[PDB]
């Protein structure tokens, strides 16, 4: 059977700005079977509230989900997206760069 | 050839007990349905099942109505407690999708229900058979026999005719409903005829063998009985004449 | 411009917890409007767009049993395809199917689709004229076999052109302030060095809607597709997209570069350049 | 979902055309069927239209008009056979449940070219005697009324297919314990030609 | 609105 790795971009909703509430975003896409971990990280440590859409997929049958929830950036904090799947040997952890 | 069965044909029951009607669908296919249908509400879906799940019960009652699927074989309809506006035929179907595409599906016999308020009301058949007439056969050549069944409550008789120990078709007719014996209201015992229409000198031939069988449904052995009257169950009452050329 | 109404349905297979994970979605263009999840408490086809709301008692009740009933045969297929290819039962496995109806921007019928996926690969679909089937393999073609005996394409076909752009244009002029609504895209530049004879130009288009979308770079004036890179289009989650492209050049060519973008909501093309 | 019918009952004499029809409120009903059931069995389909006005199959033709929500069937050349009640049924695409007409009966009655309206008397194969009256081979032209007291005047009619002759009978069953019951007044709310025997 | 009432199984 055919596996295909996830694609992942981690984001804010609006322009980031020091001390203001916003949303992160990690997007998945591209990958195959449905099954996929995914967390949000601050410096380190899970945020136990995400969210994600519904699963769906794009015209190659390949899945997306969107995971996402309010945050404040800060100058210090580090936050970063941390993905698992079946084709990764161990999970791949995306660090967020607020200008991308 | 061999289609939907449903269980039991017939049930006559005294309201407040529960009511278990059985379907088996045909085998292969995937879809069941129950009906119901009555005097006052004509023909309805109660609900129907898809992969033994249920899809739509819209046509439901709301309280006292409950159907199951275990598997794909089998099928139940509870009614728990019974009331006598339960009275109806029910239908089971069952169909696949190609043929539900056509709308086609497949019936089973029925389970004809009576629920009555109250068992006392129950009574057999009296069945008498008539004689032709001389007149009849002196004008006409043939010779008309009449089976009368009467005094019979609920309405769940099927009448047949056997001659020589073979149930015979042509040459018959009976009555499609019964007759009210009415006395006035709706608790009114019941009377039905039939016909035999017979070849000249079949009647005469003192040595044919005739006779108007009469199947009624009633109470079972479950069923509690003390009046003395004998207890109106289930049975095949019966009546006969030979042929007389005299 | 055209729209679409498109519905997704995924079941997998779970070994030892019985019952498949059978999830369906439906959208119009880029904006989901329903969801149901095997698994969730309601077991009803739940709104996901304000505009659906509005719909009636008939209606959910309609969309929750067909959606139920597709879960059923969703399952039945894993199993019916497990045994096609001679699987063991202890694996999980995937069934998609994806059907709808586009519109040109007349709103009459354009085109109609509907697909078939078994692990990630194309197992069956109806072809263009909604009349026949292109199947994959030979487990797709005794699928194949069993529908066209069906009619199942005459029931599919009567379905896109009437019904399903019928509903479409209902629900475009119901949702018209959600889906006939264009949010132009807010465009910004950045800069940073590398190499240290090159340095990254990334133009950026945000809240923008419809997804559809063109960005390119230019060298005076003439398409520079080589050595530039686009991200994959990627929801904001407030309904609009994001998107940006990136250029690397030598350093001190900044302003021989600019950045053109194409949206619906321009009522011109957009010309950007490295300002400061 | 509502879909209105007339239960008639409608009497038509062999080789008539009948129309049935039902008329019904919800637009979104896209599959119009119909069904034969005769008395004390499941019903049969005969005929089903997708939408889309008009189609025949031997001598039945149903037909459907969306815009007067209004679908019938015409039945050529009407036999015997055909008597039954008639259902009407629907659905949408969003569901198989069917809903139903309350249906139409239907009474062809037989074409009998050789009529010759007799009674009779006639008596039990018990040593009683109580009797009846049989009034059979009368005509598909005279319909049969019993009238009632609470107290007895009681009366059935059907017709009888012959086989291996080729002959066929209206026959019909009148009786009563009003002992001052007669036959040549049995009938008398029932419009006959003219005929009466006697022992 | 979806296609139904259902599908046939593959």
């Amino acid at each position: 059977m055919i596996q295909r790795t996830p694609k992942i971009q981690v984001y804010s909703r609006h322009p980031a700005e020091n001390g203001k509430s916003n949303f992160l975003n990690c997007y998945v896409s591209g990958f195959h079977p449905s099954d996929i971990e995914v967390d949000l990280l601050k410096n380190g440590e899970r945020i136990e509230k995400v969210e994600h859409s519904d699963l769906s997929f794009s015209k190659d049958w390949s899945f997306y989900l969107l995971y996402y929830t309010e945050f404040t950036p800060t100058e210090k904090d580090e936050y970063a997206c941390r993905v698992n799947h079946v084709t990764l040997s161990q999970p791949k952890i995306v660090k967020w760069d607020r200008d991308m | 050839d061999a289609g939907v069965i449903q269980s039991p044909r017939h049930e006559v029951t005294e309201m407040g007990q529960q009511v278990t009607l059985r379907c088996k669908p045909i085998s292969g296919h995937d879809y069941l349905f129950w009906y119901r249908q009555t005097m006052m509400r004509g023909l309805e879906l109660l609900i129907y099942f898809n992969n033994n799940v249920p899809i739509d019960d819209s046509g439901m009652p709301e309280d006292r109505f409950s159907a199951k699927m275990p598997n794909a074989s089998f099928s139940t309809l509870k009614i728990q407690p019974s009331e006598p506006r339960d009275s109806a035929v029910y239908f089971c179907a069952s169909s696949l999708w190609e043929k539900l595409a056509k709308n086609i599906q497949y019936f089973g016999a029925g389970t004809r229900l009576s629920v009555l308020e109250d068992l006392k009301n129950v009574f057999p058949p009296e069945v008498a058979v008539f004689e032709p007439s001389e007149a009849e056969i002196s004008h006409t050549q043939k010779a008309t026999l009449v089976c009368l069944a009467t005094g019979f409550y609920p309405d769940h008789v099927e009448l047949s005719w056997w001659v020589n120990g073979k149930e015979v078709h042509s040459g018959v007719c009976t009555d499609p409903q019964p007759l009210k014996e009415q006395p006035a209201l709706n608790d009114s015992r019941y009377a039905l005829s039939s016909r035999l229409r017979v070849s000249a000198t079949f009647w005469q031939d003192p040595r044919n063998h005739f006779r108007c069988q009469v199947q009624f449904y009633g109470l079972s052995e479950n069923d509690e009985w003390t009046q003395d009257r004998a207890k109106p169950v289930t049975q095949i009452v019966s009546a006969e004449a030979w042929g007389r050329a005299d | 411009g055209s729209h679409s109404m498109r519905y997704f349905f995924t079941s997998v297979s779970r070994p030892g917890r019985g019952e498949p994970r059978f999830i369906a979605v439906g959208y119009v263009d880029d904006t989901q409007f329903v969801r149901f999840d095997s698994d969730a408490a309601s077991q009803r086809m739940e709104p996901r767009a304000p505009w659906i709301e509005q719909e009636g008692p008939e209606y959910w009740d309609g969309e929750t049993r067909k959606v139920k009933a597709h879960s059923q045969t969703h399952r039945v297929d894993l199993g019916t395809l497990r045994g096609y290819y001679n699987q063991s039962e202890a694996g999980s496995h995937t069934v998609q199917r994806m059907y709808g109806c586009d519109v040109g921007s007349d709103w009459r019928f354009l085109r109609g689709y509907h697909q078939y996926a078994y692990d990630g690969k194309d197992y069956i679909a109806l072809k263009e004229d909604l009349r026949s089937w292109t199947a994959a393999d030979m487990a797709a073609q005794t699928t194949k076999h069993k529908w066209e005996a069906a009619h199942v394409a005459e029931q599919l076909r009567a379905y896109l052109e009437g019904t399903c752009v019928e509903w479409l244009r209902r629900y475009l002029e119901n949702g018209k302030e959600t889906l006939q609504r264009t949010d132009a895209p807010k465009t910004h530049m950045t800069h940073h060095a590398v190499s240290d004879h090159e340095a990254t130009l990334r133009c950026w288009a945000l809240s923008f809607y419809p997804a559809e979308i063109t960005l390119t770079w230019q060298r005076d004036g003439e398409d520079q597709t080589q050595d530039t890179e686009l991200v994959e289009t990627r929801p904001a989650g407030d309904g609009t997209f994001q998107k940006w492209a990136a250029v690397v050049v030598p350093s001190g060519q900044e302003q021989r570069y600019t950045c053109h973008v194409q949206h619906e909501g321009l009522p011109k093309p957009l010309t950007l350049r490295w300002e400061p | 979902k509502e879909v209105e019918q007339d239960p008639g009952p409608l009497s038509v004499p062999e080789g008539a055309i009948v129309s049935l029809n039902c008329t019904y409120s919800n637009s979104a009903f896209q599959y119009f069927m119909w069904y034969r059931q005769y008395s004390r069995k499941g019903p049969e389909l005969l005929m089903y239209t997708y939408s889309s006005g008009n189609k025949e199959d031997g001598r039945f033709t149903a037909q459907v008009d969306k815009s007067s929500k209004y679908i019938s069937l015409f039945i050529r050349d009407s036999q015997p056979s055909d008597s039954a009640t008639y259902l009407c049924a629907m659905r949408g695409d969003s569901s198989y449940k069917l809903i139903f007409g309350s249906g139409t009966r239907l009474l062809v009655r037989p074409d009998i070219q050789n009529p010759d309206p007799a009674v009779y008397q006639l008596r039990d194969s018990k040593s009683s005697d109580k009797s009846v009256c049989l009034f059979t081979d009368f005509d598909s032209q005279t319909n049969v009324s019993q009238s009632k007291d609470s107290d007895v005047y009681i009366t059935d009619k059907c017709v009888l297919d012959m086989r291996s002759m080729d002959f066929k009978s209206n026959s019909a069953v009148a009786w009563s314990n009003k002992s001052d019951f007669a036959c040549a007044n049995a009938f008398n709310n029932s419009i006959i030609p003219e005929d009466t025997f006697f022992p | 609105y979806q296609f139904g009432p259902d599908f046939p199984i593959a």
